[PDB]
């Protein structure tokens, strides 16, 4: 015989304070009993368990359906955590291409990783005899048990032990491992590719692992995780949008459920009004009616999702480009490519909740959302095609408040394009009428007053119905805005509406500020200036609004 | 040569703390770094059973062209228990302060058995290809708020000869920073340096006294706008919640009437004996400001365009401990955010300085873009706290 190298065991606890699973034994039928045992026996003579006497005071539960199916969510509820096997999923746009992929089976190697030998007495497990009238078999596992917390992570860290010498020895080869399977790519000859897989089946024997000597059944195109892998191109798992005479929330759910994940690949996807229908019903049986906006945007995915659309893989010698559009509604999408018009990825990013924003706002967010990704995926910023101006961009981050920044990028004339809509002066202008504004509002009848008086004696004060301070405050900056010619200077005490003019939103869910907005862009200059309140400065008269 | 015991604080758990994605040339920086000091026993490779994790990324120092290895040890410092000197109060009176780098020497004390498992980190991989490479240190780390605290015997030892030599110098130790304060020329300072250098061996120019506080400054001016009285009259009710007898009743006794902003105005002889007054109270300091170790000390910074920022350290409001301006430019001309950083870096180590420890920060600037590029231009082997105000203060002018 030849020598099998012992796979070294991982010390496994409990969580601190716990102790080990104590649970009653199903009780089984006569034939569920008899198949448990030649199971169990088989098990027993390959290794896989063992008896124990009497001491051992623990139990898990077992089933058949035959199959054996041992329940361990007690065992789970008790075991250390571990680190987590995988941190997240790979994405098919950051593969490389490889003229051979190879899939090897190293299933039984999962029986053939060993258990801590003082933590297989929080295995065991009783078969219940016939008729009860003997005690059960009683067995513990000494191989990391199918359904406990730690056995993926084990066998990972193992497998990945085992294969450090031969993917060290071996850098023209990538070796990949998911679940019981590896992966094994090469550029080499096939001749040369098969050689080297025949040469991990030794060394994967060399530890006791099988590999089957039988052609594997995975073949290409590789369906999985909802992708189709290709030789030389990527997709997504076919996507239909389904004919729906009328559509209820989990048909919503899953409409959005396709669009969003058909969104990496597609590009133009829009998914903003299906998941406003979605917006605080809780309800998963409940229909909705379908809007007029929901319908030209399923239509128009309908007509992206006609034709199927392919990725490609990432070539690490050619630059990295993303590119952006705006879609409107806080809406934007945008492709990752390094050829023009072969896509390595697409996506689209979705403005935050927000009562106001502005476009440059939202660009920059997507900006750092795909410089996220793109870093996870392929380990380097992109460069971006933008659709700003250069100039626009400078004026913007060299007049705003925040700190802001964006990575290498150049522009690109593709409509709607960012702009900047307004632009308020730095010092006062000469000339120009001078509005002393103000509003006011009753707490308890909310009836109001807004207005404002001029250097030239213009005046107004109009009577508010259900307001507030706040929103009377707006209304006088708004009135003095629609009175003024295309310079004014505006004098207000309202720390409120500086907050937000200052922030520089070009859309609000407030209507009177979109329409102090509509009224800024029409302006040629504007100047805001603010005072404190009830000082006694003169113009600013809160006594007019307070009558 | 002997290890100290160490543990956590009761009831709390070691840290288990997401791995934030890197760049490839920081992921192959971190595995030449990570590799030679596997060789060389300072850390070692760990399984599956250890489940905490501290972020690392790297980075690159001053004056240097070799990657440098960071871990932000800040979930672990706070949940590590806290270890038992008053802060030098004669550092930031100094003339001239040296920041010397001695975290080289913690890599000769070996860490606790127990503890090690607790400054687990990972390197990641790309497009989580590989479950990524894990280590664990089994000596003291840089950036762990234990490490000075074990060493500080075995740094007394050190330091013995070269302050029994110059009694005049002060010396202090903040995580893997050697603070030197002195009095002495640039070029005295410099070979001085070299001496205490070379003194440790075989075992950043700062002057803190160019630094004052700032006053609140009023305009003087020959003629007045409405305008320019509306600013002061603004200022000047905004001071008046630091000082007390603020008054600017005579001052807005000139804005009676709605004139054109750009109209000037004289001044009475009431407003410019109040405005008198207003610069004479301003002129001096503020009354019942004192430090409270038990609290946080809290930063302020506001951009104020053309690479000129303002930042305030408090612990109450209207109480500043400190005030200043960082207007330097150094390769940071067309990036807020380095500005932003440096600066950061900057007001810590003043802080560090002063008090001892670091303010929690409230920067201008969204999450996402602070989180996702203020690594690429950290230079400090600590890390402060921070968070993000979203709406713009009114009072950024008012220190500007
Ligand atoms: C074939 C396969 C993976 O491929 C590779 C394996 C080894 C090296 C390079 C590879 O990819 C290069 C790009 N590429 C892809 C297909 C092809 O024919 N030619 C080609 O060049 C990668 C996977 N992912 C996503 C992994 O996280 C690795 Cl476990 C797979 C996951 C599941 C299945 C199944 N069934 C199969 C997977």
């Amino acid at each position: 015989m030849v020598p099998i190298s012992p796979i070294e065991t991982v010390p496994v606890k409990l969580k601190p304070g716990m102790d080990g699973p104590k649970v009653k034994q199903w009780p089984l039928t006569e034939e569920k009993i008899k198949a448990l045992v030649e199971i169990c026996t088989e098990m027993e003579k390959e290794g896989k368990i063992s008896k124990i006497g009497p001491e051992n005071p623990y139990n898990t539960p077992v089933f058949a359906i035959w199959r054996k199916l041992v329940d361990f969510r007690e065992l789970n509820k008790r075991t250390q955590d571990f680190w987590e096997v995988q941190l997240g999923i790979p994405h098919p746009a950051g593969l490389k291409k490889k003229k051979s992929v190879t899939v090897l089976d190293v299933g039984d190697a999962y029986f053939s990783v060993p258990l801590d030998e003082d933590f297989r007495k929080y295995t065991a497990f009783t078969i219940p005899s016939i008729n009860n009238e003997t005690p059960g078999i009683r067995y513990q596992y000494n191989v990391l048990p199918q359904g406990w917390k730690g056995s993926p992570a084990i066998f990972q860290s193992s497998m990945t032990k085992i294969l450090e010498p031969f993917a060290a020895q071996n850098p023209d080869i990538v070796i990949y491992q998911y679940m019981d399977d590896l992966y094994v790519g090469s550029d080499l000859e096939i001749g040369q590719h098969r050689t080297k897989i025949e040469e991990l089946r030794q060394h994967l024997l060399r530890w006791g692992l099988t590999t089957p000597d039988k052609k594997h059944q995975k073949e290409p195109p590789f369906l999985w995780m909802g992708y189709e892998l290709h030789p030389d191109k990527w997709t997504v798992q076919p996507i239909v949008l389904p004919e729906k005479d009328s559509w209820t929330v989990n048909d919503i759910q899953k409409l959005v459920g396709k669009l969003n994940w058909a969104s990496q690949i597609y590009p133009g996807i829009k998914v903003r009004q299906l998941s406003k229908l979605l917006r605080g019903t809780k309800a998963l049986t409940e229909v909705i009616p379908l809007t007029e906006e929901a319908e030209l945007e399923l239509a128009e995915n309908r007509e992206i999702l006609k034709e199927p659309v392919h990725g490609v893989y990432y070539d690490p010698s050619k630059d990295l480009i993303a590119e952006i559009q705006k879609q409107g509604q806080g809406q934007w999408t945008y492709q990752i490519y390094q050829e023009p018009f072969k896509n390595l990825k697409t996506g689209k990013y979705a403005r935050m909740r927000g009562a106001h924003t502005n476009d440059v706002k939202q660009l920059t967010e997507a900006v750092q959302k795909i410089t996220t990704e793109s870093i996870v995926i392929w380990g380097k910023t992109p460069k971006f095609k933008l659709p700003i101006q250069k100039e626009t961009w400078e004026t913007w981050w060299t007049e705003y408040w925040q700190a802001t920044w964006i990575p290498e990028w150049e522009f690109v004339n593709t409509p709607p394009l960012v702009k900047l809509w307004y632009q308020l002066e730095k010092e006062p202008i000469v000339g120009a009428e001078t509005f002393y504004v103000d509003g006011a509002a009753n707490r308890e009848t909310k009836l109001g007053k807004a207005g404002y008086v001029t250097n030239k004696g213009r005046q107004k004060v109009v009577p508010l119905t259900n307001t507030t301070n706040q929103k009377t405050e707006l209304q006088a900056i708004y009135l003095a805005l629609q009175d003024s010619g295309l310079e004014v200077n505006i004098v207000t005490d309202s720390q409120y509406a500086l907050g937000i003019i200052q922030a520089q939103p070009d859309k609000s869910e407030s209507e009177l500020v979109n329409q102090i907005i509509e009224q800024l862009i029409k302006k040629e200059k504007v100047y805001l200036a603010w005072v404190p309140a009830h000082k006694g400065i003169g113009g600013n008269e809160q006594v007019d609004k307070l009558v | 040569i002997e290890t100290v015991p160490v543990k956590l604080k009761p009831g709390m758990d070691g840290p288990k703390v997401k791995q934030w994605p890197l760049t490839e040339e920081k992921i192959k920086a971190l595995v030449e770094i990570c590799t030679e000091m596997e060789k060389e026993g300072k850390i070692s490779k760990i399984g599956p059973e250890n489940p905490y994790n501290t972020p690392v990324f790297a980075i690159k120092k001053k004056d240097s062209t070799k990657w440098r290895k960071l871990v932000d040890f800040r979930e672990l410092n706070k949940r590590t228990q806290d270890f038992w000197i008053p802060h030098p109060a004669g550092l930031k009176k100094k003339k001239s302060v040296t920041v010397l780098d001695v975290g080289d020497a913690y890599f000769s004390v070996p860490l606790d058995e127990d503890f090690r498992k607790y400054t687990a980190f990972t390197i990641p991989s790309i497009n989580n290809e590989t479950p990524g490479i894990r280590y664990q240190y089994n000596v003291l780390p840089q950036g762990w708020k234990g490490s000075p605290a074990i060493f500080q015997s075995s740094m007394t030892k050190i330091l013995e000869p070269f302050k029994k030599q110059n009694p005049d110098i002060v010396i202090y130790q903040y995580m893997d920073d050697l603070y030197v304060g002195s009095d002495l020329e640039i070029g005295q300072h410099r070979t001085k340096i070299e001496e205490l250098r070379q003194h440790l061996l075989r075992w950043y120019e700062l002057h803190p006294d160019k630094w004052t506080v700032q006053p609140i400054v009023l305009p003087e001016k020959d003629s007045w706008t409405v305008n320019d009285i509306q600013k002061l009259v603004g200022k000047l009710n905004w001071a008046s919640q630091i000082y007390p007898g603020i008054k600017v009743r005579q001052l807005s006794k000139l804005l009676r009437g709605t004139k054109a902003l750009t109209e000037v105005i004289p001044l009475t002889e009431e407003a410019e004996l109040e405005l008198a007054e207003n610069r004479e109270i301003l002129k001096e300091p503020v009354h019942g400001v004192y430090y409270d170790p038990s609290k946080d000390l809290i930063a302020e910074i506001q951009k104020q365009g053309q690479g000129q920022w303002t930042y305030q350290i408090y612990q109450e409001p209207f109480k500043n401990l400190k005030t200043g301006k960082y207007a330097r430019m150094r390769g940071a001309h067309t990036n807020d955010v380095k500005q932003l950083t440096e600066a950061v870096q900057k007001i810590t180590t003043e802080s560090i300085v002063i008090w001892g420890k670091t303010p929690k920060f409230k920067l201008p600037i969204q999450k996402e873009t602070w989180e996702t590029w203020w690594t690429e231009y950290w230079q400090a082997t600590w890390i402060p706290e921070w968070e993000f105000v979203n709406t713009p203060p009114l009072v950024k002018l008012w220190y500007q």
